[PDB]
RNA sequence: UAGCGGCGAGCGAACGGGGAGGAGCCCAGAGCCUGAAUCAGUGUGUGUGUUAGUGGAAGCGUCUGGAAAGGCGCGCGAUACAGGGUGACAGCCCCGUACACAAAAAUGCACAUGCUGUGAGCUCGAUGAGUAGGGCGGGACACGUGGUAUCCUGUCUGAAUAUGGGGGGACCAUCCUCCAAGGCUAAAUACUCCUGACUGACCGAUAGUGAACCAGUACCGUGAGGGAAAGGCGAAAAGAACCCCGGCGAGGGGAGUGAAAAAGAACCUGAAACCGUGUACGUACAAGCAGUGGGAGCAUGCUUAGGCGUGUGACUGCGUACCUUUUGUAUAAUGGGUCAGCGACUUAUAUUCUGUAGCAAGGUUAACCGAAUAGGGGAGCCGAAGGGAAACCGAGUCUUAACU
């Protein structure tokens, strides 16, 4: 029995065309160039799960240490404060209330002050 | 013992024939091996020998600027190759007496389990008329069937060819297929004595 | 059971290595048989008894003996296998028809593989000395 | 077709009832002299293959 | 298997058995008696078969639709529900199909049998000379001159002639077996250019023949020879009368046919590469496999009186394609212009091992008879016992003078 495989081969390529859709010149409109793409963009995709923890981490430790800095504190200092007075309160947290509340803020660098 | 529907005789018919345990696994290898016996499998294809033209190189092995090419025929080609070309090949396998014996003893007994094994007395019809015995069947209830005979009669024979959901077939010649087919299996008191002797 | 009900034992069929078939079937690309070489080759591989050159040990060591052709016409008869022809006489013709020797064997010989019951007279035929405590136990007496 | 038997191989082994096989010895031709007896004794007998090269011997005669 | 074999690669019997099919005779010649068995013709007899053929059953109404064979509801023929056609899928509309009948004429068969023409059966005689064998050189036998029988012979020789000879695998002798040196013989067996019929777990236009089409054509070659591409409007041509622009053009736009004309002949479906037109956002101080996580704005939808999806992606952390081959490749090592189609672990028989099913010290048939995937047919094979080079012995046996 003879299989002419016509139908099943466009199928899968044009599932693939279908995630490269977005991209620059032959990428999107090119399967050969396109499956290249899109595994690339799985292994970036793949990799920066694990970097937007890195980043974000970054951002927030950069938010707390500029606003303790405003109140007269490093961060360095700060944390170990806030660990010795035995605070879970993590940087997720800590940066949004920096951001959103400062008369809130200010009393947790006045209880880290007092460790 | 088998109880009919217009005496209530006790047929007692032996116990290991018409009264086992269904083993799937050789049912299922006779009735595979039975289809895969009815292919004839008639085909080919033609190889790189076969196909028609030349052995001659269309273009020298090296200079021109082109994929190194030894003849028009081969597979990887257009129009000529077919690398693993088949052949007219016997598809029929072999089955062991035992098991194709057991096999049918394994299905025959399954059918009075289901109870689609309608034993009966003589079954005759009048003259050859396929009328009659369309007619006959709407009183026995029965549509899609086996009609197993010991005598088998012409009237009966000519009275059944052209009727689709019926078959007749004599008591010597049933098949595995056959029996788990059909949706009924009418077989005469004669032939419930032929095939207990046949298959033993 | 219907036609499509019916299944096979779970363990029957196994498929099949279907080979260069991309990455997820395992093999694919150089269908299990590695990079390069004689053996990686279509037609590949090496004779039978082939040591890379070196003399092979079907070579480098001495033939010996000959074929007997004697012992190509006679059989090994077992005690098990010897009640089974014409009451209890077993001289050879008789032997031959139920077809626990073949036609082609003028000399034959009886040897202890275990249980007699009847009482049979083995006569001319060769007989072990074991056999010949069994078949006389029995009842029958031999020659 | 049927396989065929490396006949040089029927020759010089023998199977056993359990599936090894049995060989003569090798350096019991010629140049017997400098050899000492003791040698030349344990040469005579035959002699059971090895389990390296069993399967050597199995693929060349596989009617046994 | 036995053998053959640089005893390597490899090659590979016969006896005996089971089957299919069976059938035997003429000459190297003389008596009485002779057409009577036999065939080889001219034929004669039906039975035919074949190349033309004939009949050949029984359905209607509604619903959807361009169209009914469809659905829905009630009928009826069936020794005919093989199959093809008909405006969509038809037992009953058509052609067929099963079944019963056919040949004026030519022929291919199987039996009567008039017969130019041939010899019965039967005593006797005969039994194939440059032959068998031998030397030399080759070849054929599974058998490569080997210890090599057997047959065929180029060459040189040479019996007995049935108290004779041949053969029985160096050879010899006894036994057994046949009768060379002359002929003719059906069936089982091999094949298919060709003619039918029928069947496909065969292909469906890059497949299948090279060739679905005016293909062994076009074209290429001095020639031998090589050798393409190219299928489908629609149920029906009803193939677009007639106007409008244009060159009494190409091409279009209306009108008209049709169910439909992005079914209008460059004609079913009409993908991708590739090339456009218009809408939304981004884009002319900005460096790199062009993505990826983060993310403002802007543009669009929904329901709510607040949030999401989609498109876009300013700015920004990380980020040197894929394949191959490699100790190792962003590599400036290999391969790919892109897309579509095709393109590579198969098939047969033997063999060992794993799983699984049957039956079990048994298992199991091969060819074949079979109207046949039954059932016969166990010829065989394999196993249940091995040791020994082998005779031989055998739960032992080999080794050895013998084994603690
Ligand atoms: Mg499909
Ligand atoms: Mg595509
Ligand atoms: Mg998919
Ligand atoms: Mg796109
Ligand atoms: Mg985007
Ligand atoms: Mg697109
Ligand atoms: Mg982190
Ligand atoms: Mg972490
Ligand atoms: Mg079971
Ligand atoms: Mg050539
Ligand atoms: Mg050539
Ligand atoms: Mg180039
Ligand atoms: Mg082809
Ligand atoms: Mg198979
Ligand atoms: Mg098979
Ligand atoms: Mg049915
Ligand atoms: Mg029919
Ligand atoms: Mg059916
Ligand atoms: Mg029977
Ligand atoms: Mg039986
Ligand atoms: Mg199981
Ligand atoms: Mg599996
Ligand atoms: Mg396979
Ligand atoms: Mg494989
Ligand atoms: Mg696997
Ligand atoms: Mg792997
Ligand atoms: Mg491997
Ligand atoms: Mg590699
Ligand atoms: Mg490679
Ligand atoms: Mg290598
Ligand atoms: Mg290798
Ligand atoms: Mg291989
Ligand atoms: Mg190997
Ligand atoms: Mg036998
Ligand atoms: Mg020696
Ligand atoms: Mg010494
Ligand atoms: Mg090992
Ligand atoms: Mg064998
Ligand atoms: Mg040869
Ligand atoms: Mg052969
Ligand atoms: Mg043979
Ligand atoms: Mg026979
Ligand atoms: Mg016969
Ligand atoms: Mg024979
Ligand atoms: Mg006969
Ligand atoms: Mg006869
Ligand atoms: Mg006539
Ligand atoms: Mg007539
Ligand atoms: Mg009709
Ligand atoms: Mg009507
Ligand atoms: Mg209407
Ligand atoms: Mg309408
Ligand atoms: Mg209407
Ligand atoms: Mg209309
Ligand atoms: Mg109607
Ligand atoms: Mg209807
Ligand atoms: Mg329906
Ligand atoms: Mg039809
Ligand atoms: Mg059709
Ligand atoms: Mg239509
Ligand atoms: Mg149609
Ligand atoms: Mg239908
Ligand atoms: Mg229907
Ligand atoms: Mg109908
Ligand atoms: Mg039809
Ligand atoms: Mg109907
Ligand atoms: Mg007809
Ligand atoms: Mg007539
Ligand atoms: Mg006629
Ligand atoms: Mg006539
Ligand atoms: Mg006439
Ligand atoms: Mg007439
Ligand atoms: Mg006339
Ligand atoms: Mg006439
Ligand atoms: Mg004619
Ligand atoms: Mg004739
Ligand atoms: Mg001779
Ligand atoms: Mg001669
Ligand atoms: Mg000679
Ligand atoms: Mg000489
Ligand atoms: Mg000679
Ligand atoms: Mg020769
Ligand atoms: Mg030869
Ligand atoms: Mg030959
Ligand atoms: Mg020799
Ligand atoms: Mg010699
Ligand atoms: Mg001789
Ligand atoms: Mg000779
Ligand atoms: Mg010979
Ligand atoms: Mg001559
Ligand atoms: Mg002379
Ligand atoms: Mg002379
Ligand atoms: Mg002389
Ligand atoms: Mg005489
Ligand atoms: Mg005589
Ligand atoms: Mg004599
Ligand atoms: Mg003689
Ligand atoms: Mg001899
Ligand atoms: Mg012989
Ligand atoms: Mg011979
Ligand atoms: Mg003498
Ligand atoms: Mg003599
Ligand atoms: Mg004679
Ligand atoms: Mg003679
Ligand atoms: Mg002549
Ligand atoms: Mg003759
Ligand atoms: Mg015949
Ligand atoms: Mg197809
Ligand atoms: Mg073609
Ligand atoms: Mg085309
Ligand atoms: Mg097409
Ligand atoms: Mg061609
Ligand atoms: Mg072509
Ligand atoms: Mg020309
Ligand atoms: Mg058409
Ligand atoms: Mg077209
Ligand atoms: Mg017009
Ligand atoms: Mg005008
Ligand atoms: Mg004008
Ligand atoms: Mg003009
Ligand atoms: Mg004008
Ligand atoms: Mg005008
Ligand atoms: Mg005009
Ligand atoms: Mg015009
Ligand atoms: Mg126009
Ligand atoms: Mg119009
Ligand atoms: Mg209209
Ligand atoms: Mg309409
Ligand atoms: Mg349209
Ligand atoms: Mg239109
Ligand atoms: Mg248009
Ligand atoms: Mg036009
Ligand atoms: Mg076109
Ligand atoms: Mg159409
Ligand atoms: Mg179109
Ligand atoms: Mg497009
Ligand atoms: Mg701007
Ligand atoms: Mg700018
Ligand atoms: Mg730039
Ligand atoms: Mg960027
Ligand atoms: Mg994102
Ligand atoms: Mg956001
Ligand atoms: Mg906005
Ligand atoms: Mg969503
Ligand atoms: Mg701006
Ligand atoms: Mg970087
Ligand atoms: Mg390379
Ligand atoms: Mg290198
Ligand atoms: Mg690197
Ligand atoms: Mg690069
Ligand atoms: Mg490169
Ligand atoms: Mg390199
Ligand atoms: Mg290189
Ligand atoms: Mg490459
Ligand atoms: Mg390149
Ligand atoms: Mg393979
Ligand atoms: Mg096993
Ligand atoms: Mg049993
Ligand atoms: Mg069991
Ligand atoms: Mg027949
Ligand atoms: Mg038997
Ligand atoms: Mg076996
Ligand atoms: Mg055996
Ligand atoms: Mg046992
Ligand atoms: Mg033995
Ligand atoms: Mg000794």
């Amino acid at each position: 029995a003879r299989v002419k495989r016509g139908v099943i081969a466009r199928a899968r390529h044009k599932k693939i065309l279908k995630q490269a859709k977005g991209y620059y010149g032959a990428r999107s409109r090119v399967y050969r160039v396109a499956f290249q793409a899109v595994i690339k963009a799985g292994q970036y995709a793949y990799r920066d799960r694990r970097q937007r923890k890195r980043q974000f981490r970054q951002l927030w430790i950069a938010r707390i240490n500029a606003a303790a800095r405003q109140n007269g504190i490093s961060y360095s200092k700060f944390i170990n404060g806030l660990k010795k007075a035995s605070v879970e309160i993590d940087r997720k947290i800590l940066a949004d209330i920096a951001v959103f509340d400062k008369v809130a803020f200010t009393a947790l660098v006045e209880k880290a002050k007092a460790a | 013992e088998l109880v009919l529907k217009d005496a209530q005789s006790a047929l007692t018919v032996s116990e290991t024939t018409f009264g086992r345990d269904f083993n799937e696994a050789l049912v299922h290898q006779v009735v595979v091996a039975y289809a895969a016996g009815a292919r004839q499998g008639t085909r080919a294809q033609k190889t790189r020998a076969e196909v028609t033209g030349s052995g001659k190189k269309p273009w020298r092995q090296k200079g021109t600027g082109r994929a190194r090419s030894g003849s028009i025929k081969s597979p990887i080609w257009r129009s000529g190759g077919v690398t693993f070309a088949a052949r007219p090949q016997d598809h029929s396998q072999k089955v062991n007496k035992k098991m194709y014996r057991g096999a049918l003893k394994s299905i025959l007994s399954e059918l009075v389990r289901q109870d689609r094994l309608i034993v009966v007395e003589k079954f005759s019809v009048e003259a050859p008329k396929t009328k009659l015995l369309a007619q006959k069947l709407k009183d026995m209830a029965l549509e899609d069937v086996l009609i197993i005979t010991g005598e088998l009669d012409e009237n009966l024979f000519l009275a059944a060819r052209n009727l689709h959901k019926v078959d007749v077939r004599d008591a010597t010649g049933i098949d595995p297929v056959s029996l788990i087919a059909f949706d009924k299996v009418v077989m005469t008191a004669d032939a419930v004595k032929q095939v207990e002797e046949m298959l033993a | 059971m219907r036609l499509n009900t019916l299944s096979p034992a779970e363990g029957s069929k196994k498929a099949g290595k279907r080979l260069g078939r991309g990455i997820g079937s395992g093999l694919g690309k150089t269908g299990g048989r590695g990079h390069k070489g004689q053996k990686s080759r279509s037609g590949g591989g090496v004779r039978r008894g082939f040591e890379g050159g070196q003399m092979p040990l079907y070579r480098r060591l001495p033939k010996f003996g000959f074929t007997s052709r004697k012992a190509a016409i006679t059989a090994e008869i077992r005690l098990s296998d010897l009640a089974k022809v014409e009451g209890g006489v077993v001289d050879l013709n008789t032997l031959k028809a139920a077809n626990i020797i073949g036609i082609q064997i003028e000399f034959a010989k009886v040897i202890l593989a275990g249980e007699v019951t009847t009482p049979v007279t083995v006569r001319g035929l060769r007989v072990t000395k074991g056999a010949r405590a069994a078949i006389e136990a029995a009842g029958g007496k031999i020659e | 077709p049927k396989i065929k038997t490396v006949r040089g191989a029927a020759k010089r082994f023998k199977k056993t009832g359990k599936g090894g096989f049995k060989h003569k010895h090798a350096n019991l031709r010629h140049i017997l002299t400098k050899k000492a007896t003791k040698r030349k004794r344990h040469l005579r007998p035959k002699a059971m293959v090895s389990k390296g090269d069993l399967g050597l011997v199995i693929a060349c005669l596989p009617y046994a």
